[PDB]
């Protein structure tokens, strides 16, 4: 879904455009004529809101250049099947009619007034019969991103494009399932994504292998395809592809053939199904916070891979070529332990942080490369390039060799989750599963999210979501034995029955109204235990799973899409007390991957001064960052039991005396 | 050194220091206030000098580097110095972008699994922080110096009251609140409650003490907010009965009264300090405020903090069992919303056809659909408002002052009403169905462009307030309180309470920020010889409520502006201090404390101006 | 109305007809 | 009161401002002192914030 | 008049204030008795002495500014401005 | 204004970090304006103590001893 | 598996007290307060007054004649009386005095068997000419038992049942804080807090509490034998 | 009056029923939620450790022959359930091949271990290729991260799984109540407990009581 959106941006800025400070705030605001070329919603959150946009379903660009957009022209007050595409000019030019709006079956318009789209921002009822042109489908103003959205017309501005940017940034799992509730607009999506592969021709296939497929024409000329393995992704994720076609099925052309990341059984799924239930729990879900159930850590339900890369390279020099060699001066035989007779480390072995990975000798010293800190895993393939087998490498090198480091990690505290509404979190912790509330038949739910963040933030859809979910997962059977209820009049007629664990879809802005969710909700199948758990309404009565008596008032529960954001834990945490430093600057390093400590900004020091703190701000400023003999001299006494000696004169200060001194500025000291 | 990057600027932007971490926030609900978690991970890397030289004192090594290879590799026999070592060692926790001085507090650390900082809930708003990704780094003091620094100014429990005005900020916040609503709401005709004797039954509902009320709530006969008469022995009764009872002889330990109340209400006020007078009323936000208040200027910060620690735990309990959900039968239509919707619409199409004759313009049309439309929302949410019991989670939500607002509750079950252009007019085309009923494809088109044109103001406000801050704090650095005291005489006066022509008194509604905190000038001699305030006598809630009493309503007070002090103020003329609660001590630093009170609430300004660039040319 | 040959069945809350698929994304 | 019309040949104090806006801060200096103008700029400033309802001392 | 505290915390604030004229002067004022109990711990192999050991019975393997603190609160510190 | 009020101040090294550092450093040069470590700004960038909280000369220099009374009772 | 032996430790206080048990498996904690706490609240058998009669008065609506006290301040006093039986069946007891002076539990006569273990406790006091007969019974129970459970009681004058209390500990309270015996650093560390009456002591009533459970879960593993750590 | 329980059973054909009574009001529900704290996490078992596998080197790869990587066929494994009589790591083999399909029962375990679900589908096979994989099976209780095998410091051959020992599957409880004015104010408790087949319900009742009888016995010694 992210490369897809990628490759369907509308960028603004850049060459041959404005820029930031130049560029308008008007020109960041809708337009009336953006319904149907360019998306309202889907938009970065960053400063760049406005500036970058996103074609809309339907739209096509002219030869010219101008977008476009499909139209049904209506003759003399009946609609045509036939369709022309139309411009902004033209478009303003005709009376756009409402595609909700009621139309009989013969063409007619039942109704005699039908509101519709004027020149600009003008929207006002006219007869039925001087309308000209009907828009095709409600979903023609939605991006690609928000159109697989559910119940998008029940949130708000902010919370969907918060939520349609959300759903870029899920993390490909290791065992996908498709959502239960999702638009039409899946499938789709992923056919033309480009990242499952589909068959040419109609034909039979032979055999299947984990890594080939054979499949046989009709013509009788055999074809094969191969599928990529655990190959790192642009991002550093892991891509692959499973297929699902058995040995003697004549597949025909156009069917998907291998699901790649985020899929399952040809369609996307970016996420799973948990069971959520709604109520504020010991203020573990305290403002956003999340709790899990154990049971997602042991099931691998949200493990995921992370695949690193690494490559160090020998180049050479004018006082010799650096070689890649399995010895390296003084070092003891355990640590190179791992490397194999050419130099390398060999496949499939456990590497640690601080590690080394690759020994390589400068002309001899050492400067062999080494895992970062804060790596860990095996190692699943090794590339090698020499310039001696005739591979084209840059000029100036002979010998540049990367290594895979692949990771597999589990959801663990401190990751965020968020559905497909936009409501973000972190997991605040996880619960052993014998602790869990648990329905009235024993299944723990897995999630509880808090209640006083969905009024607030007036995102309601969700919890119509998740009584649909419910609805969906527990299967239902409208009775229909005295008739069709009036509230499922227009249910089609193949919905009435469903099985358990049934998938279902609301296309956008046409979808199940609350009298349907009302209806569906009081026709659930019984478990097979012979008792329904939730009520109408949709709550349950629970059981508290510490003090083991009920909760005194019903709880809502049901089923809800969950994804994983790509803002992990292990990432972030990081320390440092004593390391490299900088030899320009004679300050530590920066950044996790260097091993640096971390900034101390002004605003550090205006608050410090406000406490009225003084041998504090004085460390901080002289003992812990400048003065080199401070540094070793407080080393060693802490080494030892040894006050701490008080600093010395930051290297700063005598930088800028030895400096200032050079502009003839004779810079006294007068220690009297 | 001229420029950006000119060696005199550079040397003050900051510099990258040793002993840091940064990582993930999560609210942890088991900590005390003085308290904060740090991942073992990050503990055992960031005090491994001290756990090297404290194990090779224990001789399980023989040399440093032994030492040092063994922590490399995690033997298990670190853990137990790593614990043996931070008995007692404070850290500092700093949220980033800091920006007043209670951005950078000293918690005690505290090892916890895991790979996020745990938190205190009720410090969050100290940092305004989210817990949906936020990071702060963590520093350590390493000197025995810097050790007692952070122990004594720089540590959480000291630190209550916000200096911006002398009241606390650390106080239940967001949910509790909810928690506190529940226990200490009243019901009628509930199981159980009190009743009186009728005929040949006793009188039901009494019971000898708060253990026996417990047991029978805990057996199933007496819900936890019920009408009751129990007979407390360790609370002071309120003063109304205090004097009357006892006959002002003083209460103490060991004497009973029969009182009437409900058993959430004592279970309630059994956490508040000892002596505290009874406290018989429902908790709305604004009644818990004025309790902390009155806590937090009658009893010392340190019990403050504890009765704070106890309420929180108290508020996170009783929360969970307040049975406050979300469902599509808690959000409710309006039952004759349609009727109401016609006859507004109706009257539209009249003022439509007075347009259609042509008399009128495109202005005056706009002006009366929008006003019509204003009126109909108006009407439409008063219904919407008569409609909800006070049973709906949203109601309760909503009414008890935990968040939020009714206009939001309006949106979302009501109408949403006309909505803001790019323009900043209002469109003539109003929005006719709620979040609930589900809109259409032209209503949500036109709705997008208030929340675009919120994220373009938050966006260019957090940077205009930045910059401000910032050169307020530059303009002030060298104020500094150097004098005890200038011995000056001029006091700048101030109208405490104007003395209405018909009523006896009415209190000025800014004595609250003027004249609470400020040193009096002279003594306010009643009319009488009795001196009720005497001179130098610094002011504050007693007092204040005092000369109130003694109907004084022009007052001269000693103020900073006038200040004789040669360099700096002399701290008799500043006044009582806001995070230590007593006259400010010489040395303290008062120009950054200004700067940053001054600063940090110019995110809120936005819009002759009236916003932040009004306060930008007013200074200017 | 699957165009794809084998794709999933999953019946939807369909009220109003699309006259056109969607084009090539 | 504030509802009254500017009236001709009534009398006003020193320093007060005839007509709605906001008096240059250096008139009012002159004509009066450094104890008014700072009065009023403190209680201007804390009008105008006073007005997002926020409170400071 | 109050439940006892825990941790870092005991003794209080207000308590010690009591003694030292401000809270600034208080800091200084145990740092250095801690600098002095640290130095007495260090000359514990061989005797040399500057400075008096605790004074109050320590508790086990505590740092020496808590020692400070909790005999300060005892009154047994005189000090010169 | 506060930048007007700001600009000019009486410690030279303070005035040279705000703006216009060459003019006011050769103005200083010529007058050979020795200034005290005095004010904040200048005193943290030279590194030392900071004269503000902990920092004044009425308490960086304490001489604190046990009571008399404390040691001879040991 | 051994893993490593529980052991309980103790604190003191007039009549109150901090037992704690320290360490345990992570998740135990709970599992062992919850349970505790509710057999010691509901399991310990006792003696307490479950109805009264006041000859003087024909009902509950006014007061005893010739009484300071009211009617419910008598049955509240009358009710915290700490009364121990030895005896199952319903025993009675009698109170009875004359002129002006107050009364205290120590004067009601006892019958054989039962005692009162706090006779300096106040009830009422009398003006003078002042008379009260109250014949109160007293059986042995368990937990809280309320009067309405004995509303329904034959057919009498002025039988007014009281909510009795048949249990001799009357509040108790626990948390679960977290200690670190190596790199799990979870394992939870139960604080009890019990207050008895005076018929009791807080490290008997634990001891009799621990034995109801323990013969309680006998039943448990008597089904089949295995065995666990210590 | 006054009578100790007694405990019955009630069975079905995998998931039988516990009924407990008479208990003293405002008590059921209390046991009821510590006998199923117990049951869920402190029932020991066994289940596999780490696997070997032949002519692989790690986990992230394939082998000729199948239709699903080594991810796939260790999460089907993960699914597999044995019970150990013997307390040290003993070893399987599941040698298969030629096309077909490849179970559970084609393990042929040591004395002193059993499969209990032959029907398990673990993978299958294309002519090419073989396979012969080799399986740890130790014992213990709870619940331990895969990663315990990668400090041990084996060869490249060894890839560590995680290993969960736990045979019960679902617990649940219903009281019923008996509020009357009479002295036969009590409650019955009805407990219901599913087990994976490893072991019969009752063994891990009985388990678990004997647990929480040990651990109740440090109170009853007089203090
Ligand atoms: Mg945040
Ligand atoms: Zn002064």
């Amino acid at each position: 879904l992210s490369g897809l959106t990628h490759k369907r941006r509308l960028s603004a800025l850049g060459p041959g455009g404005l820029s930031r400070e130049r560029a308008g705030l008007e020109v960041r605001d809708v337009h009336p004529s953006h319904y149907g070329r360019m998306c309202p919603i889907e938009t970065p959150e960053g400063p760049n809101i406005g500036l970058i946009g996103s074609l809309s379903v339907y739209a096509r660009v002219n030869p010219f250049g101008f977008i476009e957009t499909p139209y049904r022209k209506v003759v003399d007050g009946v609609v045509s099947d036939e369709i022309v595409y139309l411009t902004a000019d033209e478009e303003d030019r005709h009376v756009v009619a409402q595609a909700n709006s009621p139309i009989d079956a013969d063409g007619r318009f039942v109704e005699p007034r039908v509101l519709v789209r004027r020149k600009a921002g003008e929207v006002e009822y006219v007869p039925s019969s001087e309308v000209d042109y009907m828009d095709v489908s409600p979903r023609q103003m939605v991006s690609v991103a928000t159109a697989m959205i559910p119940f998008l017309e029940h949130d708000d501005a902010n919370r969907a494009l918060m939520g349609a940017n959300m759903q870029r940034q899920a993390v490909p799992l290791v065992r996908s399932e498709a959502p239960l509730v999702g638009t039409g607009m899946e499938l789709r999506a992923a056919i033309d994504a480009g990242d499952v592969v589909v068959a040419e021709e109609s034909g039979v296939i032979e055999e299947v292998s984990a890594d080939y497929i054979t499949v046989m024409h009709d013509n009788g000329t055999r074809r094969t395809y191969r599928m990529r393995k655990f190959a790192r992704s642009n991002h550093g994720t892991c891509a692959n592809q499973c297929p699902i076609v058995d040995a003697g099925d004549r597949v025909e052309a156009g069917q998907v053939i291998a699901d790649g990341p985020c899929t399952d059984d040809g369609e996307m799924a970016l996420g799973k199904n948990l069971l959520v239930a709604i109520m504020p729990w010991e203020g573990h879900n305290y403002e956003d916070a999340i709790i899990l159930s154990n049971r997602l850590v042991e099931e691998d339900v949200l493990t995921s891979i992370h695949i690193e890369e690494h490559e160090i390279d020998a180049r050479d020099t004018k006082l010799g070529a650096e070689e890649i060699t399995r010895d390296i001066p003084n070092i003891s035989d355990e640590v190179l332990a791992d490397l194999d007779e050419r130099g390398i480390v060999r496949i499939g072995a456990e590497v640690r942080d601080g590690d080394i990975l690759v020994g390589k000798v400068t002309p001899v010293r050492d400067t062999s490369l080494k895992v970062p800190h804060g790596e860990s895993g095996k190692v699943i393939g090794i590339r090698v390039f020499s310039r001696e087998d005739e591979d084209e490498l840059p000029a100036g090198v002979n010998e540049l060799v990367r290594v895979y480091v692949a990771q597999k990690r589990k959801i663990s505290d401190g990751d965020k989750l968020a559905g497909r509404h936009g409501n973000k979190g972190v997991i605040g912790k996880i619960l052993p599963v014998e602790d869990m509330p648990f329905l009235a038949d024993g299944t723990p739910v897995d999630i509880i999210l808090n209640t006083h963040g969905v009024p607030r933030r007036m995102n309601i859809g969700q919890i119509l979501e998740t009584h649909l979910g419910w609805c969906a997962h527990s299967g239902w059977k409208v009775d229909a034995a005295k008739g069709v209820p009036d509230w499922a009049a227009r249910l089609p007629d193949e919905l009435l029955e469903a099985q358990p664990n049934a998938i279902v879809s609301t296309p956008v802005f046409d979808g199940a109204q609350e009298a349907e969710l009302q209806g569906l909700l009081s026709c659930t199948l019984p478990n097979r235990d012979g008792d329904v758990l939730v009520d109408a309404d949709g709550k349950a009565m629970l059981f508290d799973g510490r003090s083991g008596e009920p909760f005194p008032y019903p709880v809502t529960v049901g089923y809800m899409y969950i994804m994983k954001l790509h803002h992990l834990v292990d990432d972030k945490i990081h320390a440092r007390s004593t390391g490299p430093y900088s030899m320009i600057t004679q300050q530590p390093l920066g950044g996790k991957a260097q091993f640096g400590g971390q900034r101390f900004g002004e605003m550090e020091c205006w608050a410090m001064q406000a406490y009225g703190a003084a041998y504090t701000l004085q460390e901080l400023l002289t003992i812990k960052s400048d003065d080199t003999v401070g540094r070793v001299k407080v080393y060693e006494a802490i080494v030892k039991g040894e006050n701490i000696p008080e600093p010395g004169i930051p290297e700063s200060f005598k930088v800028l005396l030895k400096e200032l001194q050079s502009l003839c500025l004779n810079v006294e000291v007068l220690s009297s | 050194l001229k420029g950006k990057q000119g060696r005199f600027r550079q040397n003050l932007l900051g510099k990258r220091v040793d002993y840091s971490g940064r990582s993930v926030i999560v609210v942890g609900p088991q900590l005390k206030l003085h308290q904060c978690g740090l991942p073992k991970l990050m503990a055992l890397e960031l005090f491994k000098p001290f756990v090297m030289k404290r194990l090779v004192d224990l001789n399980h090594a023989q040399n440093i580097k032994s030492a040092k290879r063994m922590v490399e590799r995690q033997r298990p026999q670190v853990w137990d110095v790593l614990e043996e070592v931070i008995a007692e060692h404070p850290v500092l926790l700093n949220r980033a972008p800091t920006l007043h001085r209670l951005g950078i507090q000293a918690f005690e650390p505290m090892l916890v699994e895991g790979k996020a900082i745990q938190l205190h809930p009720l410090v969050c708003e100290a940092f305004n922080a989210d817990f949906d990704g936020d990071q702060m780094a963590v520093h350590l003091p390493l000197s025995a110096e810097a050790q007692a620094e952070a122990r004594i100014l720089m540590l959480s429990s000291n630190n209550i009251l916000s200096p911006a005005s002398g009241r606390p900020l650390a106080m239940p916040r967001l949910d509790m609140v909810t928690g506190l609503y529940y226990l200490t709401t009243e019901v009628p005709g509930d199981t159980g409650e009190y009743q009186p004797a009728s005929g040949d039954h006793p009188e039901t509902g009494v019971y000898s003490s708060p253990a026996e009320a417990i047991m029978a709530a805990d057996r199933g006969v007496l819900s936890v907010r019920a009408k009751i008469k129990v007979r407390l022995t360790q609370l002071r009764p309120p003063v109304e009965i205090e004097a009357e009872l006892f006959g002002h002889s003083g209460w103490q330990p060991g004497d009973a009264w029969m009182a009437e109340t409900t058993l959430g209400r004592v279970m309630f006020n059994e956490l508040l300090p000892l002596g505290y007078p009874f406290v018989n009323k429902q908790m709305h936000k604004k009644v818990q405020a004025a309790i902390i208040n009155d806590l937090a200027e009658r009893y010392p910060m340190i019990v403050v903090a504890q009765t704070v620690d106890k309420l929180k735990d108290a508020g996170f309990y009783w929360a969970t069992r307040s049975g406050v959900t979300v469902s599509m039968a808690d959000v409710l239509v309006p039952p004759r919303k349609k009727e109401i919707l016609d006859h507004y619409e109706e009257r539209a199409d009249k003022v439509e056809k007075q347009f259609q004759r042509g008399a009128l313009n495109h202005d005056e049309r706009n002006e009366a659909l929008v006003e019509i439309w204003k009126e109909a929302t108006d009407e439409v949410g008063q219904a919407l408002r008569e409609h909800y019991p006070d049973d709906n989670p949203i109601i309760t939500i909503v009414d008890s002052g935990a968040t939020g607002n009714f206009t939001q509750t309006r949106t979302l079950a009501g109408m949403k009403g006309l909505v803001t252009n790019p323009k900043g007019e209002f469109i003539p085309r109003p929005v006719k169905s709620s979040f609930r009923e589900g809109l259409t494809v032209l209503e949500y088109f036109i709705n997008t462009h208030g929340a675009r044109k919120g994220l373009a103001d938050t966006a260019l406000r957090t940077a205009d307030s930045g910059y401000l801050t910032r050169r307020l704090v530059d303009v002030s650095q060298d104020v500094i309180v150097r004098e005890h005291d200038c011995q000056t005489e001029r006091g700048i006066v101030v109208e405490l309470a104007e003395r209405a022509p018909d009523g006896t008194l009415i209190r000025d509604p800014y004595i609250e920020t003027s004249a609470y905190a400020r040193t009096l000038g002279t003594d306010a001699v009643d009319e009488a010889g009795n001196v009720i305030v005497e001179r130098g006598q610094d002011l504050g809630d007693p007092e204040i409520d005092a000369l109130l009493a003694a109907g004084i309503t022009q007052v001269k007070v000693r103020s900073v502006l006038t200040c004789a002090t040669s360099t700096g103020v002399c701290a008799t003329c500043y006044g009582r201090s806001m995070a230590t609660g007593k006259l400010v001590d010489i040395g303290e630093a008062v120009g950054i404390v200004a700067a940053q009170s001054i600063g940090e609430p110019g995110t809120q300004l936005t819009m002759i101006t009236g916003g932040l660039p009004r306060v930008q040319e007013l200074f200017e | 109305n699957n165009s794809v040959p084998g794709a999933p069945n999953r019946v939807s809350f369909a009220k109003l007809r699309e006259p056109l698929e969607v084009p090539g994304l | 009161g504030s509802e009254r019309v500017l009236s001709d040949g009534d009398h006003v104090e020193v320093g007060q401002q005839l007509m709605e806006g906001s008096a240059d801060p250096h008139e009012v200096l002159r004509v009066q002192g450094p104890r008014e103008v700072q009065i009023h700029l403190v209680r201007e400033v804390q009008e105008v914030y006073r007005a997002q309802g926020v409170s400071i001392h | 008049g109050y439940d006892t505290p825990l941790g870092i915390t005991n003794p209080p604030i207000d308590e010690l204030l009591d003694r030292v004229s401000s809270k600034y002067a208080l800091v200084i004022y145990a740092a250095k008795r801690a600098r002095q109990i640290n130095d007495y711990y260090n000359q514990l192999g061989e005797g040399i002495l500057e400075y008096v050991g605790p004074l109050v019975e320590p508790g086990l393997q505590e740092k020496p500014l808590s020692i400070a603190l909790r005999e300060i609160h005892a009154d047994l510190l005189e000090h010169t401005e | 204004g506060i930048t007007k009020a700001s600009l000019a101040t009486d410690s030279w090294l303070s005035a040279a970090s705000f703006q216009e550092t060459t003019r006011v450093l050769t103005d200083a040069a010529i007058n050979c304006r020795s200034d005290k470590l005095n004010g904040l700004k200048e005193n943290v960038i030279i590194g030392k103590l900071i004269p503000a909280g902990t920092g004044i000369n009425r308490y960086r220099n304490i001489a604190v001893q046990p009571t008399e009374e404390a040691r001879a009772a040991a | 598996i051994s893993q490593r032996p529980t052991l309980s430790e103790d604190v003191l206080t007039d009549n109150r007290s901090q037992f704690v048990i320290e360490p345990l498996e992570p998740g135990f904690g709970y599992t062992l307060g919850n349970s505790l706490r509710r057999t010691l609240l509901s399991s310990i058998p006792g003696a307490a007054v479950t109805s009264i009669r006041i000859d003087g008065v024909l009902h509950e609506f006014t007061t005893v004649p010739g009484v300071k006290e009211d009617v419910t301040e008598i049955i509240l006093n009358l009710k915290s009386l700490v009364v121990s039986s030895e005896e199952d069946e319903p025993v009675t007891m009698y109170l009875r005095k004359q002129g002006p002076g107050e009364v205290t539990a120590g004067d009601i006569v006892p019958p054989a068997g039962v005692t009162v273990h706090n006779p300096g406790m106040h009830i009422a006091t009398l003006n003078d000419k002042g008379k009260l007969e109250v014949e109160l019974v007293v059986e042995r129970g368990r937990g809280y038992v309320p009067a309405v459970q004995n509303r329904a009681s034959g057919a009498e004058i002025g039988r007014i049942p009281v909510d009795s209390i048949y249990s001799p500990v009357l509040k108790v309270t626990y948390k679960v804080d977290a200690t670190r015996v190596e790199q799990r650093t979870d394992f939870d560390k139960l604080i009890l807090d019990v207050e008895t009456k005076n018929s009791i002591s807080p490290r008997d009533a634990l001891a009799s509490a621990g034995k109801t459970l323990v013969e309680l879960f006998g039943l448990a593993r008597e089904l089949n034998v295995e065995a666990e750590g210590i």
